[PDB]
């Protein structure tokens, strides 16, 4: 007498999409149809089949829907939906669905990150998955280029002797999708140098308002290893936005010995350029170091910049933990500390002196704080401050926030919590899950069954089921995480009563971001002469298709920013994920809408519309 | 709704180039390439609109600045000294500017074979104003052969002069020269440079310019040629080998003198071999070597010569017939007919009689 | 006159030219005589400098190993490996970028000649306009836009010479201006049978014939250099040259109007186009019989720009006649391009382009209107000169440089063979597409079931020489030109004096004398592209194929073939189904005492006392180290020809009977072998009685 | 003379900035541990510096992949390193300066030419190359200054080569240095409105644009015209 149908809240085009199907209350074996339109005019019948609902598997199917580009493309843009349907006996579910065209995740690489003027511009298209549109950009923003691409052949783009200098784009996109991704080039006149120039600061970050000095390390090396002898001219400033403001009396020359030079920026000299501390906030100190050889036969540019002017040396995020409590259970709290630039930082301890809680950080700069909730509030107020050994309190970072409490439908006051004791989280770990009730006594011994599900990349990945016998408060499952959780995962369960209330909650969870494979080149790191003969070693996952590049240390070394990483990739799924908030939600429907989830019930119990895919900033 | 179709048609070539622009590709530029500024013909049939931008690149001659320092004056000298070679290095430079110039840099190389007399070298390393990179010393002399002085200013309204002493190291046989290159930190680029040489004004490899087109004249001079006998036989094979072009006897006209160049005007005599130049006697024949090689040549006027050369040598005067001096050039002088008599020339004129005629005769042997 | 003293030269040798006033030396193969080939004679008592290209002493002169050009630059790929210079036989390999496609030869090998094999290797993105032109191994190239009206330049490691275009430019047609560039060494050469491919095939197109216009005509001139350097032998020797030139070109059915000038200090005219003769290639070729070295010896300079005016005279008229613009102009100069009076030759080219409006519109080019071919004489030719003369043509070659003028005749007597009558003896025309057997067309494979499998050679439509050894006693089967199908045979001829066992009483084994059979097939054979005859010994056949009188006698014939020296002969070895030419020489001179001598270490003569016992006047020798290291025969080999290379023919001078130690393993190469591993052949001229014979009802012809 | 004979050195001219772009597969029969290993042969270039390798993998079940760099680190014990500038103006004198790196730890005499090129003028003549001998401390490095006027445009070859004495030591370089025309690059901008509809249902609009005058023009350099069309929004 309960129907239930979930769906990512946004499907991809053009690849697998598992949506889940549930008889609550129910055990006749079924016969369930499962239709998916266009939206509005359910004009053709973009996917459909047929599929078996019995006590075998108890009645919940997991059917894969697949929504082909070439079915549903309209140049329209204020966008599309599609409408996905399920009938059968006494079953009339059906949920209007927003509509995705990036049918998985394109990554480009080129083979330098700087050309110069009449040569070509070699790149690859690399996909997650397994159709699509490459362009180029001048820097004046004019399209020059535009081709149908094959995943595995790629024509090389040929600068023009008379071509336009500057930060040149490669765009890739699938036809009709607003989303891309974006690969950067520059193109100068401009001759390698012949050594590299590698800077390190004496900190992290400058005191707006402090005593100490600030220094700035360098070390220049001729790209085949030996040490460069010279002189360094270095002269520091202050960016603001990308004003840059020099400090003219801080312009210092500088021997450079056996490779190295360190270069002083007095706070004396500091304090008389921008005496008026209100104009450096949320500033940055840079340094435009330049090094010559000591023959005056060659000269590099560098710069370090990007040391934040701050209060304090550490940030406290509450980016990871949810904005909603359960009243009467202990909430988690995870505390996220960063350096000034964003880097996670580790061994940082915090405190919630309101609860008196500790913790300190760990590798990937979070620490999980148990705190216990009164059973009758409904607002509740954390504060978190950092208490680091090194630190006068005055140095000490702070954040607030403010958890709602989850509200229940028709005031039933039944909750449900999914906690998670494991942290620094690895593919092979195994981790034990916990699911928490509390509520009315004649509610919680309907409880008979805990539904989970596993959302990773937008995609429902693994769905399950808990038994829970009866009288258990507490049930624990293991979970074992493979190495297709990576970057991260939800953990989206709930459970239902009399046939009518649905309470849940949601837990994002974060894994240790590597490759989901091996890659990795061997050699046997001996020095060459030049034009000799070399073997390596690639090695690798079965089946896997390499491109190669050789480059020159002299680039490689310039435009780190337009490298592509492994690091860089994962930034772009997380940035892509379609659930916005780190667990929990307003009530039972919030839950679903904040992990990226839509849910449609045969009590009409709906998850609102989608405006847009992006989340909320 | 947009559906363009354009036609562009080039003198260049007879395939005109269509296009098709809608609302598909309209972001899309179209762009084409020629290398001649000629007429340009385009169609539009269609519905939409379009903007066609024209660019035509080509190098336009600059107000008659070149390197000129711009940032710098730099005046350098070199002069011999009594030292019982060895010269005495003068620099003198001032930044043009509004104020000094913060951290300025002289950049020095040495002449072939020369190094920076060490004590006096050290002795301009001294001050809390300066700095010099480290240097290695053997027999007195600084073991470097590029030299940068780094000062901390350098004036803007007087002058900073700055001198040292340079010695002879290894001894060989062209002395290449030397530089000095002055920036600052603000003033990284339009480097100024200034070459120096004991032997040369301005510093400068000797090269010969009609316009915009230079020809390397060599550091040593071309000089007459003079055997008072000619071995007939072998000074045939001379006048033979593949790369000389003409033989010709002339006489020497007039020497006019054009941007510190000498303008030989030869009247041609007699063709004793034909060359490339298919009607030669009817021309006047311009030789042009530079001034400072006025006394080695030493060329008189209206004397007669034996002159043979290479095609090579050619040079792109319009309308006039001229060619460089050079190593691969013969000049000998030729005796007048009055000369032959008295008994200093007689049997020379014989060889070249002998001569003249085994060749405008016989031809080469091979 | 001057001492020949000091003038040695290792591993190799060397022989007096011009009674002695330029020497020169001879290599093996694959080896280049360094650092000259010919000196000049100095009025001194020695000879010369040994100098070098460039100019520093050398002290003692020797062969050395031929190399192949390392590639400077190959762009949008690798290739491997990258060694300082590449050996003779050595493979090179071209693999692309990705998103590019490689047109040319994707593997390369170095040849015995210094050029590498394939044509030349590149990647290209196919975004030109035109293609990517490449880089031609040897060479460097400026300018990497291939646009519309781009161009591209290509020079030389120094030291060498450019061929070709220096300069290239992309067309509206889609082909670059210019031929593809190559470079050049002072010791690198032409093979005849290159420049007569060569030639044909750009004079041509393709049984090939001659486009001419509709209602059109030809005018072929040809200008002989006579100047002092040329020399008088060098010089009646390419008189013969344009005989056969002359006779080649009129059996292309098209009479052209011929144009005759020798030159030197000034041109002689012989025949002009305007004659109503002309045509007549009997009255030319008599005109050309005429001629004479001693026409110039007065006045002996070298004013080719004179010459060309000669033809630029010819070509000229009063207003425009009546199918000018419709006759193609064709030049055959023969210079060696030193030029030393008159100026640059090319001022007439460039003279001549615009009379007969040459490259003066964009929607004509009448390039085909004019073709120039200039053929080098031999060392001591100045490159540059003779190739700035040539035409320029896409993939074609208009220039020419061979070894020596005896060379240069063979070009031009190969050409009168492709000609035809497949039934040619020893004729092997060389078509790119190698395929082994088209290369040894008179190969048979033999194999005696019991098993056996010896070699032999075709030498008449029925008849098929081999040796006796493989038979003693419908069992017997041949295989010829890569065909699987095994051929019946009528019966076999030993010779009479034959007889493996004519010793036996004397405790040696296996007596070789007269050691040859002749197998007579039930079946004619049809000859082809992959089956033909090899000369005999003492046939008109031969006499032609030499070059001689019919009124040539036996005996001349063997001091033509067989001298008093060391032979440089070449015999067929099968390796893995493949058949390679190994070079032998056949010691018959001072050395020929010592080879037989190794005779009694051969396995069965333990008890051998006087080699004149074993080894008897039939026999000719190969192999061992001596003058150089040769290749030897094996059990497969035996019974093959063992062949004379002469002026562009196969000659067969023996047969292949035994050899003193098993150097075969199979596989061979060991890979050093004893000194004393001789091989001795059953010598043809000694058996022609019985071959006369038995072969007197098969068309080829013999003498005595 | 002790030196090591010219013909003998072999000048290094390979400069890429980047090379070895292809694709392999990994077909090879995976391990214990599900790893395939493909030994892959290559040879290096010319360049005396460090290269790095990047590798970067995609299978079906594992997605993208970026390897960490392998870096190979090229080297002699005697070299020649020459610094070119982008380009040079035609009939100007500049200075040229190569360093001469003694990575051997002991004192070498040493001989540097330059070689003879016509595109330029310099100590170098086609008969003699200009040649200079001197000594090296135990692991120094010498700048050696060389002055050329370049004579022609486009791009040419400085090949500068070094042998130490009584020893195998040498080293050569030919790198190729840009020489563009004196003078500055101007340019002309023609614009010219396409709206063939603004004239009756079947326009055609026919625009002549003839040759552009341009006075100012060095005589005698290349010219070159783009024609670019963007389309209305
Ligand atoms: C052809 O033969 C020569 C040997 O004369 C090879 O020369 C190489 O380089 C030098 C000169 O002998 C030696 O030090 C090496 O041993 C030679 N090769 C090796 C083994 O590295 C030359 O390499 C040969 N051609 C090839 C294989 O490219
Ligand atoms: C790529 O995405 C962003 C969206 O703002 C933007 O840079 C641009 O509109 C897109 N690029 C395209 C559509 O080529
Ligand atoms: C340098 O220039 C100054 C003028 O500012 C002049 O007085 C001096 O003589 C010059 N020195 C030279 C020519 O070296
Ligand atoms: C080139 O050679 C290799 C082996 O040497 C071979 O695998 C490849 O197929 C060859 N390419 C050809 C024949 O073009
Ligand atoms: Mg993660
Ligand atoms: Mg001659």
């Amino acid at each position: 007498a309960l129907y239930t149908l979930i769906t990512p809240a946004v499907l991809r085009t053009d690849t697998e999409e598992q949506i889940l199907v549930e008889a609550h209350g129910d055990s006749t074996p079924k016969q369930l149809d499962i239709f998916v339109h266009d939206f509005p005019r359910k004009q053709k019948t973009l996917f459909q089949t047929r599929v078996d609902m019995n006590p075998a598997g108890g009645m919940l199917v997991t059917p894969t829907i697949e929504i082909p580009a070439k079915e549903v493309s309209t140049d329209s843009r204020q966008n599309q939906y599609v409408v996905v349907q399920v009938t059968g006996p006494q079953v009339r579910l059906e949920k209007v669905v927003l509509l995705s065209y990036q049918s998985s995740f394109l990554f480009i690489q080129t083979d330098k990150g700087i050309y110069t003027p009449g040569s070509p511009v070699l790149y690859r298209v690399f996909s997650m998955d397994h159709t699509v549109i490459v362009e180029f950009q001048t820097p004046e923003g004019i399209l020059v280029s535009s081709n149908s691409v094959d995943l595995n052949f790629f024509w090389p783009y040929n600068l023009p002797d008379l071509v336009s200098l500057g930060t040149w784009r490669i765009v890739a996109k699938y036809e009709h999708s607003p989303e891309n991704y974006t690969a950067y080039f520059d193109v100068r006149k401009y001759v390698l140098p012949s050594f590299e120039v590698r800077l390190q600061p004496s900190e992290k970050f400058f005191y707006i308002d402090g005593n100490e000095n600030f220094h700035v390390s360098i070390t220049a090396r001729y790209l085949y290893g030996e040490e460069v002898e010279g002189v360094a001219f270095v002269l520091f400033g202050v960016k603001i936005d990308d004003a840059k403001k020099s400090i003219p009396d801080s312009l210092t020359r500088i021997p450079i010995i056996d490779g190295d030079g360190k270069a002083t920026l007095k706070r004396d000299t500091f304090r008389s350029r921008f005496p008026n501390l209100n104009e450096l906030v949320g500033h940055t100190l840079y340094a435009s170091v330049t090094v010559m050889t000591e023959s005056g036969s060659d000269m590099v540019v560098t710069e370090q910049s990007g040391i934040h002017i701050v209060a304090s040396p550490y940030q406290i995020h509450f980016t990871k933990t949810p904005k909603y409590f359960k009243p009467g259970m202990p909430y988690e709290l995870t505390v996220y500390v960063t350096n000034p630039d964003g880097s996670p930082a580790a061994h940082v301890p915090v405190v919630s002196e309101a609860f008196h809680s500790m913790g300190t950080t760990l590798s990937d700069g979070t620490a999980k704080l148990i705190l216990n909730i009164p059973l009758n509030a409904q607002s509740l107020p954390i504060t978190v401050r950092t208490n680091h050994g090194d630190l006068p309190r005055e140095r000490q970072a702070t954040k607030s926030m403010t958890a709602i409490a989850y509200q229940t439908q028709g005031g039933s006051g039944n909750y449900l919590h999914v906690a998670i004791t494991s942290t620094e989280i690895k593919p092979g770990d195994n981790l034990p899950v916990n699911f928490n009730v509390k509520g009315n006594a004649n509610s919680l011994k309907q409880i008979k069954y805990f539904t989970y599900l596993i959302l990773n990349k937008g995609k429902i990945f693994k769905v399950g089921r808990q038994p829970r016998r009866d009288g258990q408060n507490l049930v624990t499952m293991n979970l074992h995480i493979t190495p297709d959780l990576i970057p991260s995962f939800r953990f989206v369960a709930y459970y239902q009563v009399g046939n009518n209330e649905i309470v849940a909650d949601s837990v994002w969870v974060d894994v240790k971001d590597t490759c989901m494979g091996t890659l990795v080149v061997k050699g046997d790191n001996l020095i060459q002469m030049p034009g000799a003969a070399m073997k390596i070693k690639l090695e690798g996952d079965p089946g896997a298709r390499v491109g190669l590049v050789a480059v020159d240390k002299a680039v490689y070394v310039l435009n780190d920013k337009y490298k592509i990483s492994q690091a860089k990739i994962w930034d772009t799924i997380e940035k892509s994920d379609f659930g916005c908030t780190a667990g929990s939600g307003q009530n039972n429907l919030g839950v679903f809408e904040d992990a990226g989830l839509a849910l449609t019930t045969s009590t009409n119990l709906n998850t609102k519309q989608r405006s847009a895919a992006k989340c909320p900033q | 709704d947009l559906n363009l179709d354009i036609t562009i048609e080039l003198p260049d070539r007879e395939v005109p180039i269509r296009y098709r622009i809608n609302y598909e590709n309209a972001l899309l530029a179209r762009t084409v390439e020629t290398k001649l500024n000629q007429d340009i013909t385009v169609t539009a049939s269609g519905d939409g609109k379009a903007t066609m931008t024209i660019l035509t690149f080509y190098n336009a001659q600059l107000q008659e600045k070149a390197n000129v320092c711009n940032k710098f004056h730099l005046n350098v000298s070199v002069e011999n000294i009594h030292l019982n070679g060895a010269l005495m290095l003068k620099i003198c430079t001032r930044y043009l500017g509004e104020v000094d110039s913060t951290m300025t840099i002289i950049d020095i190389s040495m002449l072939t074979g020369f190094l920076p007399d060490a004590e006096d070298l050290t002795r301009l390393s001294k001050g809390v104003d300066r700095y010099i990179s480290r240097y290695e010393v053997d027999n007195n002399m600084a073991q470097k052969v590029a030299v940068i002085i780094y000062l901390n200013k350098v004036s803007h309204s007087e002058d900073e002069c700055l001198h040292f002493k340079i010695l002879k190291h290894f001894e060989v046989g062209f002395i290449q020269p030397g530089s000095v290159k002055v920036y600052s930190y603000y003033n990284l680029d339009e480097k100024c440079t200034k070459f120096y040489h004991p032997d040369k004004g301005t510093g400068l490899l000797n090269k010969i310019c009609i316009g915009n087109v230079c020809r390397c004249a060599g550091e040593t001079c071309s000089s007459l040629n003079h055997q008072e006998r000619i071995d007939v036989p072998l000074q045939i094979e001379k006048a033979c080998e593949t790369n000389v072009d003409y033989v010709y006897k002339t006489k020497l006209l007039r020497i006019e003198e054009q941007d510190g160049n000498d303008i030989y005007v030869m009247d041609v005599l007699e063709v004793i071999k034909q060359g490339t130049d298919e009607n030669p006697r009817a021309k006047t024949h311009q030789y042009i070597s530079q001034r400072k090689c006025q006394e080695a040549l030493n060329l008189k006027v209206n004397d007669d010569y034996l002159i043979w050369g290479s095609r090579s040598d050619l040079l792109p005067t319009k309308d006039k017939i001229s060619y460089i001096i050079t190593k691969n050039t013969w000049i000998e002088r030729w005796p007048h007919e009055d000369e032959c008599q008295e008994e200093e020339f007689q049997k020379l004129c014989d060889d070249f009689a002998q001569f003249s005629y085994t060749l405008t005769e016989f031809g080469c042997p091979t | 006159s001057c001492s020949l003293e000091g003038v040695e030269i290792k591993g190799g040798s060397f022989r007096l030219l011009q009674e002695g006033q330029a020497l020169e030396y001879v290599c093996p193969s694959g080896f280049y005589p360094y650092p000259v080939q010919t000196r000049t004679c100095r009025s001194t008592g020695s000879w010369s400098t040994l100098k070098t290209q460039d100019q520093k002493t050398v002290r003692k002169a020797e062969c050395r190993a031929i190399h192949c050009p390392r590639p400077h630059d190959f762009e949008n790929g690798e290739y491997w490996p990258r060694s300082p210079y590449y050996n003779v036989s050595d493979e090179i390999s071209f693999h692309c970028y990705d998103g590019y496609t490689l047109r040319g030869s994707a593997n390369r090998t170095c040849q015995v000649n210094g050029r590498w094999s394939g044509q030349t290797a590149i990647c290209d993105n196919g975004a030109g306009y035109c293609s990517n032109p490449g880089i031609p191994i040897g060479t460097r190239k400026v300018g990497s836009q291939y646009r519309l009206e781009d161009s591209v330049t290509y020079h030389c490691s120094r030291g060498l010479t450019l061929r070709g275009s220096q300069r290239r430019t992309c067309q509206e047609g889609g082909s670059w201006s210019g031929t593809e560039p190559s470079c050049q060494d002072s010791f690198m050469y032409d093979t005849p049978q290159e420049v007569a491919e060569a030639f044909l095939s750009s004079l041509t197109e393709t049984k090939r014939k001659i486009v001419l216009d509709p209602s059109g005509s030809m005018n072929i001139y040809l200008v002989l250099d006579g100047s002092g350097s040329i020399g008088a032998s060098d010089f009646t020797g390419a008189k013969k040259c344009l005989v056969n030139l002359i006779e080649k070109v009129a059996s292309y059915g098209v009479k052209p109007r011929y144009g005759l000038v020798t030159y030197a200090t000034y041109p002689k005219i012989w025949v002009k186009v305007s004659e109503a003769d002309s045509s007549n290639a009997d009255w030319v070729t008599k005109q050309l019989n005429e001629i004479n070295y001693e026409d110039h010896k007065l006045k002996s300079g070298t004013n080719t720009k004179k010459a060309l005016q000669a033809v630029y005279s010819m070509m000229s008229w009063p207003v425009p006649p009546e199918g000018w613009n419709r006759t193609r102009h064709v030049i055959i100069l023969m210079t060696d391009g030193l030029h030393n009076m008159g100026g640059d030759p090319i001022t007439v080219i460039d003279e001549i382009r615009d009379l007969l409006y040459i490259g003066k519109d964009r929607k004509n080019p009448r390039e085909d209107y004019l073709d120039v071919y200039v053929f080098g004489v031999g060392p001591l030719v100045n490159q540059v000169n003779i190739n700035a003369l040539a035409s320029k043509k896409d993939n074609e070659q208009h220039v020419f440089k061979v070894k020596d003028m005896e060379n240069l005749e063979d070009v031009f007597y190969q050409m009168i063979d492709e000609s035809q009558s497949l039934s040619l003896c020893g004729m092997v025309w060389e078509h790119r597409k190698g395929t082994d057997y088209h290369k040894q067309p008179w190969q048979a494979k033999i194999s005696v079931i019991r098993h056996e499998s010896c070699m032999g050679a075709v030498v008449s439509e029925y008849f098929v020489l081999t040796a006796a050894h493989c038979f003693t006693v419908h069992s017997i089967k041949v295989s010829v030109g890569g065909e699987k199908r095994d051929l019946e045979i009528e019966v076999v001829l030993f010779h009479p004096n034959y007889n493996i066992n004519g010793k036996k009483e004397a405790g040696i084994p296996e007596f070789y004398d007269y050691d040859v059979a002749l197998i007579k097939l039930k079946n004619k054979l049809k000859y082809g592209q992959t089956i033909r005859p090899i000369c005999l010994p003492c046939t008109e056949g031969t006499t032609r194929a030499l070059r001689l009188p019919p009124t040539t006698t036996c005996q001349q014939q063997k001091e033509e073939l067989l001298p008093a020296q060391d032979i440089k002969a070449l015999f067929v070895s099968e390796e893995e189904k493949k058949l390679t030419r190994k070079e032998v020489y056949i010691k018959n001179g001072d050395k020929k005492g010592s080879c037989e001598r190794d005779a009694q270490y051969a396995p069965g003569y333990d008890k051998v006392k006087d080699i004149s016992e074993v080894v008897t006047p039939r026999f000719l020798c190969t192999g061992g180290v001596s003058p150089y290291a040769d290749p030897n025969t094996c059990r497969g080999d035996s019974g093959g020809p063992l062949i004379v290379h002469k002026r562009s023919r196969f000659i067969q001078v023996g047969v292949i009977s035994w050899g003193v130690v098993d150097v075969c393993k199979n596989q061979k190469r060991q890979k050093q072998v004893p000194a004393h591993a001789r091989d001795f052949h059953i010598n043809l001229f000694q058996v022609l009685p019985w071959l006369k014979e038995k072969l007197q009802d098969e068309d080829l012809g013999f003498l005595a | 003379d002790g030196f090591i004979a010219d013909s003998d050195i072999i000048s290094r001219s390979d400069f890429p900035k980047s090379w070895l772009w292809l694709t392999k597969d990994l077909t090879e029969e995976p391990n214990s541990q599900g790893i395939s290993s493909k030994t892959m042969s290559f040879y290096l270039r010319d360049s005396i510096t460090t290269w790095v390798v990047l590798a970067v993998s995609f299978t079906p079940t594992k997605g993208i992949c970026v390897a960490e760099p392998y870096e190979i680190r090229v080297m002699k014990v005697f070299f020649i390193d020459l610094q070119m500038p982008y380009s040079v103006v035609k009939n100007e004198q500049v200075e040229i300066r190569a360093i001469l790196h003694n990575y051997v730890n002991e004192d070498i005499y040493v001989r540097v030419e330059l070689l003879y090129n016509p595109a330029f003028c310099s100590a170098s003549t086609k008969g003699q190359r200009y040649r200079q001998q001197f000594p090296i401390k135990a692991l120094s490095s010498r700048a050696v200054p060389f002055v050329i006027v370049p004579l022609e445009q486009g791009l040419h070859d400085v090949e500068i080569k070094a042998s130490v004495q009584e020893a195998l030591w040498s080293d050569g370089v030919r790198k190729k240095l840009k020489v563009v025309p004196e003078g500055v690059q101007k340019s002309i901008v023609t614009i010219v409105k396409l709206d063939p509809r603004a004239k009756g249902v079947g326009g055609t609009q026919l625009e002549v644009i003839k040759a552009r005058k341009l006075d100012d023009r060095v005589p005698d350099t290349e010219i070159e015209t783009k024609i670019i069309i963007q389309g209305d929004p």
